[PDB]
């Protein structure tokens, strides 16, 4: 349980781990409607 | 390792690539993009000789785009730039080649406005698409 | 007790990923007797003088307004000091608003909090852009 | 009670007049567990094993072999740390054996001494160049 | 039986004009059990691992997103290898989006096929960037 | 036997080699995917 | 004694194949004491300036880089000039880089080498444009 | 079966060992059948082309008289190819004669004996200095 | 009280500090060991 | 009102200390139309030009960058000028970077700042080396 | 045991691996006088 | 890890510490630096007034050695430049500050040229030292 500043613990993947999303897709919903190609 | 966050240019190719890889393969989910603001304007062509005026929501433009059959649709992007605008959204602007029903490809030029969702970090939708075949107005 | 060299490559990546992300909160890493400066220059050249408290350290910050800080660390060296606190020799490249990359150099020191266990805040900042003061 | 600035200054230029002239002598700047992490390339090539104590910091002083070794500086930041310690940044040249110039970082962390007052004897001592970094 | 260096300088050529015309249809130059890197770093910041198989590498090839992907080709050395392949050498700049041009090298590989004579599949495809190693 | 420079006739004939394909692509189908496109 | 259609003919379909095909061995066409101009580049492009020899002529046919120059010829127009020399002016299409067809004329001026019969060496080639003029 | 990888890399050690500790042995790294060029330049500009033959690699290294050249590997890359060959695609700095250092790219094609196990000859040697053809 | 520039009384002087000491070395020896060879 | 000798001894006890301790404000001595001459490298180290105003004579300071030097004055020469100014010609020994002790000339036009009474600006600075001309 | 052209394995590392020297003086011998301080 | 046989450079440092550390401990040692063909002077002073000849092998460089009395040496190097020569050999310029028997610093200068021995790769000693101090001279 490492913290530094007075954030809290984990607060800090909690904010930066947010992957790129585009419309209302969730992240990795877009590219599984394109597999089966060549 | 560190995280970061993306850059405007990189949030708007992987946007195009999303976009138009949708719309190759699934045109039917294409309305998930766009928002309950959102305008629409794609290469339309009234019986009058003008572009066609553009569409101004979500039932309607999902309206529009079953209107249009977008079967079997080959896309060609030779241009994608984007850049920061307002509100931590993305100006985006995309030219290159669309044939639609396996037909001739044919010059497009379009402008994407992307704008946060808000309440979820890094997700964007669809504010503004203006998109129009040079060959219709040129 | 964790290594410090753990210890100063996890507040490194923390540091610079919320130094892009979510600037506003750059201040809560900082105590009430810290230091802080982040390359400036005077009229007449000098490299700005470090700011101290926690206040005029969000102050500092807002004014650098540090848009999208995109950052390489090329390197990092954290060694123990005084009160098991933590020394962090940092090089890399770092640009706001995505310009170009500037070559930068910078000091963390962080010391213990003595309340909770394995907690740390940033009791010294240097930072200097190379072209700035070379 | 000295200015940080003032202590780091004096340092700077008795630690880089030293070690032009008699780089043997540099081994009683430092005492007991102190970190001396000057140093080059190894196996690895980026990371430098830290040495402590005055018996390895000579020893690693004379492997370096300076002769000498010109100093350019650039700039120096100094600051107040714990226990009412000091931390300076120094930036600038440095030439051995009178060769190219190459641009360098140090930190020392000047920790003072409870017997006597305004005594430092330098806890932390980071080194590293640009070139071998980008 | 065509000279290497024709081979090779048409394969550079029909390769880098399908590159920018119709990156989709690149998968269509290898075969089966082919490697092709391309990647040059990795979410560790190393060389990319080997894709191989054709929808492997058509999937990494999507995944790169040439658009407009405009090469500058300063040299290409062709030679004979094993099992009458050639072994190509082509150096030169590589801009994707019309961003700004890099320096760029590959080696291809390209075996043949005992069935159709004079038809080359691309065993071995690896490209590298000056920048991000030098 | 017309030729020019250092050249003799055979070279850049042969240079020019349109039988040559790669991959599965039919000869020349490459080249008129890249022209008028 | 070859007629001078003939040659400017043999000349013209011998010249773009090879520049469509191998743009290093474009030189091969010249000598010494020949004057080569095209489009030119410079910091602004603009000035266009003439070069000589095969050392320069290649250079600047190198740093020009033509990659997969099409080229669809539409006339070709060839006389009888002194020292039983032949000039041709071309007109054309040139698609470099796969870009657009671009409207051209190039000027060539040939002498006979005097050694070998029926063989020729570009003496003159003037290359412009016709958006770039008009 | 040793990994790839590991083949590439021990040929890359020994290779640029045995380019100063004693290049009088380097041709015996290539068989009877193999390509060599080292970055050669002629009167017309053209990158020197490629020479065959164990005794022709030998006589062009000793006109290329490498004299205690360093070397500083960037980057090396090595894959399987036919007959369980190995590709190595190497980048780096080469000094000779204790000059200054100039940047290469390099691919080496190597291809086992099939007399005993885990032997292989160069192939294929392509050096190439960066400034000289870009 | 003559200072020069922006300088007011004495601050260089506190800035001298000849009393400082680093090390194990008596005040001034390093001075006298570097100036006079 | 002061001594003009007085004035110039405590000048000159004053600037050569700041010298000698802390380059880095050496600029606060002068200010605005101020001339400012000392030795200096153009090309050659023999184009010396003079420079004006703190901006200047900061960069030019810096530039030169004085490290440990020791100032042994010899001689110093305190005169009356115009309007109440002081002129100061002073000779001595200056060592730079620890380098052998070399004789020069420093020339001081002093000017009362005007406001605070027994306050003076450099106006002028007049420095060269004695091993510079004979 | 991975061997490259006519070299026997080891061959290389038996011909480069001599550490610099001087006079007869063994790799590591003069250090021990050297260090004969503290 | 390229093992690259070292430059003619780091080998005269090299050999420039090992001898003034050497020297400044066991001086005794300092004859197993030299060969049978190794010229020696050492800033000699005959009783003449011209400074002192060469010696020209081991048992006298050794005598010579055990002459001038080295012990507790002072040395301080300012200068070493090295670079190649003839036979893979060495030639290694040295100038600095040595001091014999805690008397004053003395100003020297130095010439080395160190030749490899033939059969143990990477080994070296010296066949020729000139070494003078410059009050003698100068």
């Amino acid at each position: 349980p490492i913290t530094f500043g007075d954030f809290n613990d984990g607060e800090i993947e909690s904010l930066s781990s947010e992957l790129l999303t585009f419309g209302d897709f969730l992240p990795g919903e877009v590219d599984d409607l394109t597999d089966s190609d060549w | 390792m560190v995280m970061e966050k993306p850059s405007p240019l990189l949030v708007g190719r992987e946007f195009v690539r999303q976009y138009y890889t949708l719309l190759n393969q699934a045109p039917d989910m294409l309305h998930r993009f766009y928002g309950k603001n959102s305008s629409y304007v794609h290469g339309g062509l009234d019986s009058n000789g003008k572009p066609a005026d553009a569409v101004y929501g979500q039932k309607e433009i999902h309206r529009k785009v079953m209107s249009q059959n977008f079967t079997n649709c080959h896309t060609k992007i030779r241009h994608v730039d984007a850049h920061a605008t307002l509100n931590d959204g993305v100006v985006v602007q995309v030219m290159g080649l669309l044939s639609n029903n396996n037909q001739a490809l044919r010059r497009f030029m379009q402008t994407f406005v992307l704008a946060p969702e808000g309440s979820v970090a890094n997700k964007f939708y669809v504010h503004n698409d203006i998109f129009r075949y040079q060959d219709e107005v040129f």
